[PDB]
């Protein structure tokens, strides 16, 4: 079931894993499923894309960086046999070949990159690692950036603040590092989330997004877009004010270049 | 007459072009990131480290404006079923080399380990990989203090002693230590008292026709090893350098980049049928105590004078030294540039240099009667000699004569190809005291032997920084060569010993410029198609050590994968096809975006035409020829053709357009046009913009004279008007002496031909930079002058801060939208 | 609006343009003939022949394009009904050529200048007037170039002086003994290494203060009694170029890719150091330089006098007794007229004990007196009139005449007597002068004319005060601004003002030495220029109201161009209530109800004025042939501009190209409400240098109302432009950087139209004046700001298109892009 | 020409009569932003976020931040360079000077047609 924690130091954010016997082991607190086969004593720390990417990558249209970024060290010589390791990029037949996947491993040497066996629907799996700085993410289309098609999870807050509710709307792509990142970061002007997701419909890369209220209030900074970076940025934020106690709210995530939306809720204020 | 079926461009507004400007150069600061170069394999020689190599190079790492000195770490066992890519780690911690822009070139000395390089006004050190170990954290690179006052211009390290090293500085050769820091000046010629006008003796330096039209960069070679005089403990150290007077050659004035101030500078020009710098050859010497500190110092000089113990011999193009320091080699070249010479120098032919003739007597006398210069080769020619920097000699350990070299020869069959030559070195015996006129051909040696090691209707690459690396150990010369198709540069290796099969080391569909390393395991190659943009892969030589003549290139490691192309960039296509004359010639076009069949779109024949260029290539275009694309994406066809006199395809080829230079090229551009007309549909030959820079310009005005019937308009980019006031080296070279070909000159110079231009405006646009050192603004003066005189309208365009290629981004985007508005108005 | 009511220009071809251009100039020797000019009348004294004078002028004889000298013979009886016609009798004897001819009156002496030496004649001296044609002599020299500036001396006419390698000579005529008097040019190097000149006009005062000479003959011969030796002094100015910027500027010889350093004075850069010299030499009776001498001040001239910037003028009284000289001061608000008189300047050595010892032999009443001071709040302008009077009774008292437009506005002469009271200096020691040193007080200041008009003193003209008759005979624009007329007036009261020429045309005029004759060249609008002669005639009780009768005519006006049409002159008042002036072309062939494109040509800028009524057909024949085109062609002279005195031309102090502007527009809406046929939305503004730098802050600032401009020759940075003209009317740069930025065109690149074709800009690839640089950094700007141009080259051009190939294909150009563009 | 993510930022700090803001325009390292804020702490702000920079600015940047009405602006050109930890950031620092409710910026390109951020900041919760 769930295992055990054991932060050495929160700056780095690197964990000490006590794993008993062989086993699955699913972790999805960030999306781990680790097939070991005996005791292991595991670390995983925390890297960001910035700093290890040769910056040619980022900004490359056929290099779209997928997933965190994960030092990982365990035992070798099977004894954890395979990593399934979460990127987050859609599993359609069209406009996605799983050739295009790659698993990259930043060594002193530089990035590793070779083709994973298998995709699972929100993971890939790596065969039999050799060992820090392994848990990564990348893809090489033929085609151009526009179009890997992976939609963000929302997440919005209402909070009271001198009597008016800000709320706060966010639109990143599943990285739970980069959402409790982005937690942490907005908790200046703290958060309480409530379980929501806008997982209706596939959205792509650099698009342009509307908010829309259905009641209307003061409209704020609606031209929002999707882009991913590295976890310490500012987001995409919205916060919109409501300045009065009502109880529901009606959002819609709407495109602009094709007439269709993608997305529309409507959220309760019983817990503000 | 038909508008059914001839696609009309969208006009877009001024904003609008550069709107579409922009949205093409979102990615061109992506496309080009100064892929890197100058790559220096260093082993390791640890046996229990992982890495087997540090490949040192240049290059910008995309996260700083400076290109800077960078390195990699070569593993020595990667697994197949991967992808390895570099890491670019530093040696320099983060600081600025400029007031491109970094550290343009820099030196190496191997076994010290040490790294000499040029940054900003002030010369820098490093070391890395001597007895000192391979550090992992870049450190501050140490400056090279000094108390003589200007910069310091193109440093070398001695080979040597690699603590000293030497530079120029305000053109007279200096020479320094790093340990130390002690310097000293070695020649005395330049007082720097004012101006050139008025200072025209230089030394060490390479003068204006041989840097850009020779290729050379420096006018001073160290000598490899030291002798020893023996006096006491004094260890000598030999350079060779060019002493050049500009005395009696033409000095122009040309616009300083400081506009406001309204100065020029002076520039020692020689035109054709004026003088060239007057040359020679001289010794700088010095000595050094055991502890590192220099003793005595000697200019040296030839015991005859230069033009008397070379007669006709105008241009030094290259030189150098033998590795075991017994000759100074040097490639002489005479003024019609066809009768090229090797010849190596012996340091003893050099006595000293004293105003006292009983003195020069005197050391006249000391010279032994045995030494002499031995004329090994010999390449003569009716076309024009192409200057082919390769050489490479051999050890003579037993027998001290009978020197044995390699040397490219294009005037034998007609292409660059590589050969074995030995020559014997017999000596006449000359008293060098009583002054003579040397015979035509006295100092030529007889040939014992000339075997070819490559042969066909192909050439190897020489010329450009192209380079042969020679293991001597296993036998074997790396050269590069358009062997497989004239559109490709492949790294090619042979045995020098038995001329069997060539063999190809680098994968076919692409070109590729490599670079090997020192111990002949592993090499770069930087290559391209032209749909693939550059990439940077790193192979390793592998395979049994009995047959290394095949041992296979397996892929190892890359370092930058292909920085792609816009997605509004379609790769263009190459073609070829037959003239009249059964020659083949190469073409691209890029095709109108969006294309739809019926429609006849307007087309830009772009076009350089001229010598020592190639166009057409399996490169990628992208990162350099943006333009023609968005041109192709505006809906105009763009055509690119190599005719008769582009290189890469031998001397016969080339020397179509020997005395008679923008008739037949501008032939052969019209024949691609027709050619592409007929098998494609897209071609309005009604609407034909033919356009180019500085002789792509000179055609294109070649284009409007002599062919006016096809070419609607003609935008003419930095356009040679006149050859007359062009420099000798270029002009020369093709087109013989002026006094001579007086028909061909002015058949061939377009600012007399401005009568035949139309009468019709808005159908020919000049561009040309205010400050360009190349093709001076004269010559777009004395056309514009030719056609107030003749009563022709045209447009003009200046750009008062750029030399010779648009370099700031906002004058090139100027230059484009200027492009675009004037062919959506009037072709 | 109404495309029906839009008149459409007729699309030709660029060979068709050519063909009209070539039409318009099928008789262009006709047009401008070069109408005579520097006449000069001689007495013939028998009384027994039938022409009473020799009046000598330049001219073509129509037999060679040169410019030579010629002569006609006024008769002393001329009979009624005759439009008497007279041929041009020609002097020399054909050879290859002579302009700014030099003449002396006593002997007779004509010394001119011809292409590559100097040539002299003479005539109507103790010889007899010849018929037919002699050869004018040469004059051969030992020395090595050129030999510029020459002038007889007035004492002697066997001596003559010019400048040889920039470097003061002298020589004599019978002898041909040439000889130097300065010795600070070597010839070494050039001028960068070689700065110190002597003799010569500088640029900044050659082609801003309009003076071209810098030695001054003294006109009597001193004595100073060795033996009988006739010493005979020069005036001249010393100038060391040393601190001042230097600019290489591309030579003619474009193949030879050369060019030639000028030192070019920016604004806040040092000017010249300018010093005032007396270079001496002594003769026998036999005409030989026995000695010669370089003289200098008591003190350094910068010390004498401090705050000096500019010598705008000098030379000497007629007696000789003093040497007179305008200074004026940097910012040019503070001219000073003083006088030097010979004994001021010591000898001049290295030993400074010679120097002491004649520090200690130069007198104490002896000292220069600043005679008259104009100062003023705007600038002032150099007027060259300055008639001293000889004060040979009652040794004091100078009386002078002088004009004086700071004092109430206007270009006035008065009569001034200044006191030259002596304080005593000890010469040898020195001092610092103050504020008020050598100010002589004036006894009086009669203004011999006053009101809403001006005086002529600048672009060479001049007063001629005739001292037996007690008059002074000056030109003025007293009946209308757009008209010069010669007037007279009595100095020693404010008498009558009394015009000489006739009405409803415009006259430049010239007097006899015997005041007898005038020439006036005169024009109208309508009429081309005629070259009249006329006598004043009448009792000698009042010589004042002596009247002017035609006499005999040189020239009648030429050949009116079959399609040439006067324009009409207008005038107009602003918001303000000031009255503008202006021309208009109509369009040729016009239909009423038919709004025609309109040319807005302009110049704007001071000291020229372009509105008068005065022949338009010599230099403004492409204005007729857009007029021909169907072009309404407007032109405007807003304020600022020059003859409408000077509060109205000080409208543009320190705020240049912002009102002048605004009176063009002003002057367009006007002629757009008065008349029918100007189409506002086709609006070109046209003009060169000053024009075109307007057309710049047109199309900048007033971007709707002017649809295309043609600047030719632009300047567009006035921190690179000269300091005379820039520093007179932009105070200084340091002090006035919103003026200089507001007005620096070239630095609101970004408020030029981002649309096309709407700004061709012309420049000359040689200019002296207005650099290539100027244009070069306008290219640079709008290649910054991404602004599109059309641009055109005259490599072979300096600052005027003279070639008549260059000035077809400019006016081909400005057609083409005004047929297809505006 | 690198493409590098803006770090803009709205600090305010409503001081006793005067409430003077703080716009940080600055490319990011990780570091410099803990240096810069107790380097500011003697006038200790809170931080008001506002739109991030969803457009990419390049190297030489040289950017206008124009308020849509007048405020107390010297130095209104804008910088984006990097520097080490021991320099001064080049930033705005505004006063608005009253307490008026909202403020609206943008920020636009030299030779381009666009802008690339359009801010708006309201004074309603001031610390």
């Amino acid at each position: 079931g769930n295992v055990d924690v054991e932060l050495i130091d929160k700056s780095t954010n690197r964990y000490s894993v006590w794993f008993p016997t062989a086993g699955w082991y699913l972790w999805s607190a960030t999306g781990l499923g680790f097939l070991v086969r005996d005791e292991v004593t595991v670390t995983i720390a925390f890297g960001s894309w910035s700093q290890h990417l040769a910056l040619d990558l980022q900004h490359h249209e056929q290099w779209l960086v997928g997933g965190p970024l994960f030092d990982v060290t365990a035992e070798p010589e099977e004894a954890v046999a395979e990593i399934h390791l979460p990127h987050f990029i859609s599993l359609q037949a069209g406009e996605v070949d799983v050739s295009w996947f790659l698993v990259a491993h930043f060594k002193n040497e530089g990035m590793v990159l070779e083709h994973p066996a298998r995709v699972e629907p929100f993971y890939a799996v790596l065969e039999s690692p050799s060992r820090i700085a392994s848990g990564t993410r990348l893809s090489i289309p033929i085609t151009s950036n526009t179009l890997i098609y992976y939609h963000p999870h929302p997440e919005d807050i209402k909070f009271h603040l001198y009597l008016v509710p800000s709320d706060a709307l966010l639109t990143k792509a599943i990285d739970d590092e980069e959402d409790r990142f982005h937690g942490v970061r907005l908790q200046t002007s703290p958060p309480m989330e409530p379980l929501n997701f806008g997982s209706s419909y596939i959205v792509s890369n650099s698009a342009n997004l509307k908010v829309m209220p259905k009641e209307l209030k003061l409209s704020y900074r609606s031209p929002g877009e999707i882009q991913h970076f590295s976890k310490f940025y500012a987001g995409q934020m919205k916060e919109p004010i409501q300045l009065e106690i009502t109880e529901k709210r009606h959002g819609t995530l709407v495109w602009d270049t094709e007439v269709k939306p993608v997305d529309l809720q409507l959220v309760a204020a019983s817990a503000p | 007459d038909d508008p059914a079926a001839r696609f009309q461009v969208q006009k877009h507004s001024w904003d609008g072009l550069r709107s579409i400007i922009h949205g093409s150069r979102k990615y061109s600061g992506l496309i080009v990131n100064k892929a890197p170069h100058d790559f220096q394999f260093v082993q390791k020689t640890d046996e229990s480290g992982p890495h087997s190599h540090r490949l040192y190079y240049l290059g910008m790492p995309y996260g700083s404006r400076e290109n800077s000195l960078l390195y990699s770490e070569i593993p020595k066992k990667v697994r197949k079923e991967a992808l390895l890519l570099l890491s670019w780690k530093q040696m320099l911690d983060h600081f600025q080399a400029t007031p491109v822009f970094g550290i343009t070139s820099y030196d190496f000395h191997s076994e010290s380990g040490l790294f000499l390089f040029q940054a900003s006004n002030s010369l820098f050190h490093c070391r890395d990989g001597g007895k000192n170990g391979f550090m992992v954290s870049p450190m501050k690179p140490l400056e090279i203090k000094t108390q003589c006052s200007g910069p310091r211009m193109d440093p070398k390290i001695c080979p040597a002693d690699p603590a000293f090293f030497s530079f120029i500085n305000n053109s007279d050769l200096w020479v320094a230590n790093i340990e130390t820091g002690e310097e000293r000046r070695l020649t005395f010629c330049h007082q720097g008292l004012s101006n050139v006008l008025d200072d025209p003796k230089s030394a060490g330096v390479a003068t204006f026709v041989i840097q850009e039209e020779f290729d050379r960069f420096t006018g001073y070679w160290w000598c490899p090893t030291a002798s020893w005089e023996g006096s006491e403990g004094l260890k000598t150290l030999r350079i060779l350098y060019e002493e050049v007077d500009e005395s009696e050659v033409e000095v122009i004035h040309v616009p300083s980049p400081a506009l406001e101030e309204r100065k020029t500078d002076s520039y020692r020009y020689p035109r054709t049928g004026s003088k060239n710098p007057k040359i020679a050859l001289k010794l700088a010497e010095f000595q050094t105590d055991s502890q590192g500190k220099i003793v005595s110092t000697q200019e040296k000089e030839l015991v005859q004078p230069f033009s008397s113990l070379f007669p006709k011999v105008e241009y030094i193009a290259r030189a150098g030294w033998t590795r075991d320091g017994k000759y100074a080699w040097a490639m002489f070249l005479d003024r019609p540039q066809q009768w090229l010479q090797l010849v190596l120098l012996p340091p003893a032919l050099f006595i000293p240099s004293t105003e006292n003739e009983e003195q020069r007597l005197a050391s006249a006398r000391a010279v032994p009667r045995n030494v002499q210069p031995y004329v090994v080769y010999e390449e003569v020619t009716n076309v024009w000699i192409n200057v082919h920097d390769i050489f490479y000699p051999f050890p003579q350990s037993e027998g001290e004569d009978e020197l044995c070299f390699l040397r490219a020869n294009e005037c034998k069959t007609g292409f660059c190809h590589l050969y074995k030559v030995t020559a014997v070195l017999k000596s006449q015996g000359y008293d060098w005291s009583e002054p003579f006129s040397p015979g035509e051909d006295e100092f030529k040696c007889p040939i014992k032997e000339e075997i070819a090691l490559t042969s066909g209707e192909w050439e190897v690459l020489a010329r450009h920084g192209s380079k042969i690396w020679v293991n001597e150990e296993t036998k074997l010369v790396y050269f590069q060569g358009t062997k497989d198709t004239p559109l490709e540069h492949h790294l090619y290796v042979v045995s020098y010993e038995a001329a069997g099969e060539i063999v190809r080391l680098t994968t076919p569909g692409f070109s590729h410029s490599c670079s090997m390393s020192q111990n002949f395991d592993m090499f770069v190659s930087h290559y391209s198609s032209v749909s693939t943009p550059p990439c940077v892969h790193v192979y390793k030589l592998s395979g049994p050590d009995d047959d290394p003549l095949h041992k296979q290139p397996r892929f190892w490691a890359s370092m930058m994968e292909a920085a792609s192309c816009p997605p509004d960039y379609v790769p263009p296509e190459i073609f070829h096809f037959h003239t009249r004359s059964d020659v083949r010639l190469y073409g691209m076009i890029y095709k109108p975006h969006a294309l739809q069949p019926g429609k006849k779109h307007p087309t830009v024949l772009f076009v350089y035409g001229g010598p020592q260029v190639q166009l057409v290539n399996n490169s990628f275009k992208g990162i350099k020829y943006l333009r023609l694309n968005t041109l192709a994406s505006l809906g105009y066809a763009v055509v690119v053709i190599d005719g008769r006199g582009s290189c890469q395809r031998g001397l016969r080829f080339e020397g179509a357009l020997k005395n008679q230079m923008g008739q037949v090229e501008i032939e052969d551009q019209v024949e691609g046009l027709q050619f592409v007309a007929e098998k494609y549909g897209f071609i309005d030959l009604s609407r034909v913009a033919i356009h180019g820079w500085s002789y792509g310009g000179f055609l294109s005005l070649m284009g409007l004279i002599h062919k006016p019937q096809v070419f609607k308009v003609a935008i003419a980019g930095a356009p040679v008007t006149v050859w007359m006031a062009y420099d000798t080296g270029y002009t020369e070279r093709y087109m013989d002496v002026p006094e001579n070909n007086q028909h061909g000159y002015e058949a061939g110079s377009v600012a007399l031909h401005v009568e035949k231009l139309p009468n019709e405006p808005n159908r020919l646009l000049i561009l040309h930079g205010f400050l360009d050192e190349n093709v001076h603004f004269f010559h777009t003066n004395f056309l514009v002058s030719q056609l107030i005189r003749a009563g022709k309208p045209y447009q003009l365009q200046i750009y008062p801060n750029e030399r010779h290629s648009i370099r700031c981004p906002e004058s090139g985007e100027h230059y484009e939208v200027t492009l675009l508005h004037f062919l959506q108005e009037y072709l």
